[PDB]
């Protein structure tokens, strides 16, 4: 067997998109733009701009959804304490910092000066999001102040105090490892997450194609816009691509023609953006329903799932607000520094087989102990961390060892 | 009225756009409703942070997160 | 155009992840893989299902016996059939059919 | 109450697509075809190739 | 036709590493995620396309 | 909320009084004394 005898604390950053922008396209602006034949020639076509008008009021809604289902997960703002006593852990570079304007952390200002990069056209609008940033990083700070000074408490009821270090003994606990591990360790533990949160921001400093996802939604819905805006100036068979020109240098009855074939080709650039703006609204839900599941199940609480949160074993998480979407900091345990022993299944003793309640049988090479399976901390081999069942002659991998009974001296000095 | 001075209104039904209530906002300018001081939760959402709601007339006021609450805090409680 | 991973490269990966398991357990899903015995690992999983290692110890053979039955089963059940791939090859299906 | 006597070990396949074939089409060699007047007629639709 | 499928075909994908990293990696106790009963173990093999 | 005593069967011991920071003095009882005592 290989046992560990040494950990570290590693945070790690997920960044993942939520929201998009809100954009409306009036469809006769688009197509005529203040031209009466062109929209009495256009009225012929039955209601195809109120379904493009429907679908992108949808979109547009959908991304208030998004982001309200994502960051309004907390009934109550939450405050810190003015004195700050975590036991050694320093939280001053996500915690508010309110000397510089708005109520902004110093990681979320380089998130925020790190993702940088239209105008007034015909018949093109964005509209603003419901919630400012200001909003986003208030809700991001109540949830640190919670998940710091309360533990998972707050994400079933109401908020219970607990000191930190007694929760990141629990948060150890529910890993497999012991509560001495932590409380003789508690510096070491302290200084190796003081010491990632430093590296975090020195990664994403100097370091700027790490934010690539929520720049590439940015460019791919500029480039749909700048496309859509560009096909104005195509002819599509007509003599020209601008109305004036159609109806001063020709006379109705032949200029219907040239009109129709402009208003065919605009139709049909008009339907090929919403469709590609659809599928792409599709796939930013998806990707906001993945976002909120991670902050109800990792933020509020601690996740048992296998690389859901982080590599590793998961103690706990950090939400962060982006321009378009969330960092979420993980915080997970590493084991190191194996050490290589022998094993046996059982132990027979008196003609009896005893199996350990909670740990292993090792050796060092003659003494044979119990350890945790996570981390080396050998113990003698009583009968207060040893069950028994059945006789030694059917187990494979037997070895003969004795057994302690703490109450055989106790009860032969005294008698 | 999205994304336009509240001046040039009236220029480009006609009780509804005269100069007795109006205010500018970031999403446009709104002609109708009383702009309050106060704080409530999301009843109409109007952008930027903006909701109306009705209270005898149309009121308009910034958007509320919550109740603020400080946790007792302490190492040994 | 053909796809970047070939077969080859693929059923190593298929081979990596499994000499891992067999061999490891789930340690090397967090960090270095640790060794240990194979029936040890077995008696960690009846545990975590809520049944102690006795059972387990106490009737190695049997299970042994019955998760070669299994595996031997699985291999004729694929044989055998007809067709047991279904959606793999229905997916195929669709993309010829519309390129048509 | 019921309570078990015994056990049986079980397996159980799973299947499930992965990817799919990467197939490409260009416009003027499906629409016009080696043919300059045919793609110089399509130059006058935009950019939808 | 061919975007919309390719959607599909993703979200499979994901399901099928998220069951790569719960199930081989580790012992899940989600009910019915890989199995009917109480998952001991799950191994995996390559398919042409899957 | 339901407190119990402080005995050696609800607890497990690990160390000496140095290492921990908030280390609070008090007593553990012991179940085996009282009959130790009335019983030799
Ligand atoms: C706890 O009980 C021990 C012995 O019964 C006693 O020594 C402790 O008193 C003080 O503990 C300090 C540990 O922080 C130690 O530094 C100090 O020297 C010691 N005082 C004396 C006179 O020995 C008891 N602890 C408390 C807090 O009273
Ligand atoms: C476990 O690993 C830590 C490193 O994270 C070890 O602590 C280091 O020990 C060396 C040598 O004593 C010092 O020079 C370093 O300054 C220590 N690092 C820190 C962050 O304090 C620790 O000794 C290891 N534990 C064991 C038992 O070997
Ligand atoms: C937590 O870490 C921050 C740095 O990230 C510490 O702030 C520094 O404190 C030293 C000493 O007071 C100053 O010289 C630096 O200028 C500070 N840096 C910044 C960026 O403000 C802070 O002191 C740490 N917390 C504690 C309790 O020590
Ligand atoms: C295995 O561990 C045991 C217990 O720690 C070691 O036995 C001790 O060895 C030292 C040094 O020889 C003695 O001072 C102690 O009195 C021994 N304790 C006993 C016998 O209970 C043993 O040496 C170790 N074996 C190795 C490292 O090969
Ligand atoms: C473990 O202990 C058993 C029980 O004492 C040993 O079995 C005995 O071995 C002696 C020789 O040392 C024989 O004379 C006896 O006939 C054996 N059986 C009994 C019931 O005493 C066994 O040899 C020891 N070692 C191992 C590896 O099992
Ligand atoms: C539990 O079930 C197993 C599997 O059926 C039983 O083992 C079988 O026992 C019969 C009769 O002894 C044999 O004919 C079979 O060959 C055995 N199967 C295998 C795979 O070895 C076992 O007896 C059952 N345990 C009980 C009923 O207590
Ligand atoms: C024990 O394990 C170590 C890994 O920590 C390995 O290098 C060593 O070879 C092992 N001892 C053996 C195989 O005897
Ligand atoms: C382990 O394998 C060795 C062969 O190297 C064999 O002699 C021994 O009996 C085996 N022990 C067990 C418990 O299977
Ligand atoms: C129009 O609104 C903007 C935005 O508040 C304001 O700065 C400006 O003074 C207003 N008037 C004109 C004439 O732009
Ligand atoms: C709201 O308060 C500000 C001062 O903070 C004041 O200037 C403004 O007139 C007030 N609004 C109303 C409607 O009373
Ligand atoms: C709690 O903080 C106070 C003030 O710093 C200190 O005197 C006390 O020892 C601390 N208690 C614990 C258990 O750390």
């Amino acid at each position: 067997i290989a046992i560990p005898t040494n950990f570290t604390i590693s945070v790690t950053t997920e960044i993942l998109p939520v929201s998009m922008t809100k954009t409306s396209v009036d469809c006769t602006m688009y197509i005529c733009g203040d031209s009466t034949e062109c929209s009495n020639l256009l009225l012929q076509y039955g209601s195809f701009c109120t379904q493009l008008n429907r679908a992108l009021t949808g979109i547009a809604v959908e991304q208030d959804k998004n982001t309200q289902e994502v960051f309004a997960q907390v009934k109550q703002i939450y405050k810190t304490p003015p004195i700050k006593d975590f036991g050694g852990f320093n939280f001053s570079q996500i915690l508010p910092d309110p000397s510089k304007p708005s109520k902004r952390s110093f990681i979320e200002d380089l998130l925020f000066n790190k993702v940088t990069l239209a105008q007034k056209f015909n018949g093109l609008t964005v509209l603003p999001p419901l919630l400012t940033d200001e909003m986003i990083a208030q809700y991001t700070s109540a949830l640190l102040a919670g998940t710091i000074t309360s533990g998972w408490t707050f994400g079933a009821g109401a908020a219970l105090q607990i000191p930190f270090a007694m929760q990141m003994a629990y948060r150890f606990n529910g890993i497999g490892v012991t509560q001495n591990v932590l409380y003789e360790n508690q510096k070491l533990i302290a200084n190796q997450f003081n010491s990632a949160i430093g590296k975090i921001q020195d990664s994403l400093s100097s370091t700027a194609s790490a934010l690539g996802k929520l720049q590439d939604v940015v460019n791919q819905n500029a480039q749909a816009l700048n496309t859509l805006v560009k096909q104005l100036s195509s002819n599509f068979g007509a003599i020209s691509s601008v109305l004036n020109d159609i109806l001063s240098r020709l006379d109705p009855p032949e200029a219907e023609v040239q009109i129709d074939r402009l208003i065919t080709g605009r139709l049909q650039s008009l339907q090929t953006y919403v469709t590609q703006q659809l599928i792409r609204a599709a796939e930013i839900r998806a990707s906001a329903n993945l976002a909120a599941t991670k902050m109800s199940e990792c933020v509020l609480g601690q996740s048992k799932r296998v690389d859901f949160c982080g590599k590793g074993y998961h103690l706990m998480s950090f939400p962060q607000s982006a321009p378009h979407g969330v960092v979420f900091l993980h915080v997970t345990y590493v084991p190191a520094q194996e050490k290589n022993f022998t094993t046996a299944p059982a132990i027979c003793h008196d003609g009896k087989a005893h199996f350990p309640r909670e740990g292993v049988f090792v050796s060092n090479g003659t003494h044979w102990f119990v350890t945790q399976r996570n981390f080396y901390e050998p113990q003698i081999i009583t009968t207060d961390n040893t069950f028994v069942s059945g006789n030694c002659d059917v187990v494979i991998g037997i070895v003969n060892n004795t057994v302690y009974d703490p109450l055989q001296p106790e009860l032969d000095s005294f008698k | 009225y999205q994304d336009v001075n509240c001046t040039e209104v009236p220029v480009a039904w006609r009780v509804y756009s005269t100069g007795s209530n109006v205010f500018q906002t970031r999403a446009g300018c709104l002609i109708g409703a009383e702009h309050v001081n106060n704080s409530y939760e999301c009843d109409i959402p109007i952008g930027a942070g903006i909701c109306a709601s009705y209270q005898q007339s149309i009121i308009a006021y910034t958007m509320s997160l919550g109740a603020e609450n400080s946790v007792a805090y302490s190492n040994n409680s």
